[PDB]
């Protein structure tokens, strides 16, 4: 996937990438969970975690 | 630290409110608390 900067937007300068990555952690007790109602992996709290 | 919407000369900032709605301010005492900041590294707010 493709981005670039609000001066030029016509050609692209910065790129990334999109992965299935299944990530698990075997170690973390996860504490501090912010409030999320049921839904997916996004809100601006719940990338704190 | 402590960031509440509404402030009012009669007791500076709120740090809640009840059920049946009324703004539940800080006593001058013991509130705020000097260690209750923000629990989310972001969201530095302002403005609003």
């Amino acid at each position: 996937q493709f981005f670039a900067l609000p001066s030029t937007p016509n050609e692209p300068k910065a790129v990334l990438y999109a992965e299935n990555v299944s990530i698990e952690a075997p170690d973390t007790h996860l504490v501090y969970k912010p409030d999320v109602a049921q839904g997916t992996i996004s809100s601006a709290d719940l990338l704190t975690q | 630290p402590f960031i509440g919407t509404n402030i009012n000369k009669d007791n500076g900032i709120q740090i809640g409110t009840d059920t049946t709605n009324q703004p539940i301010y800080a006593d001058k005492t013991y509130q705020p608390e000097p260690q209750v900041g923000q629990t989310q590294w972001n969201s530095e707010v302002g403005a609003a």
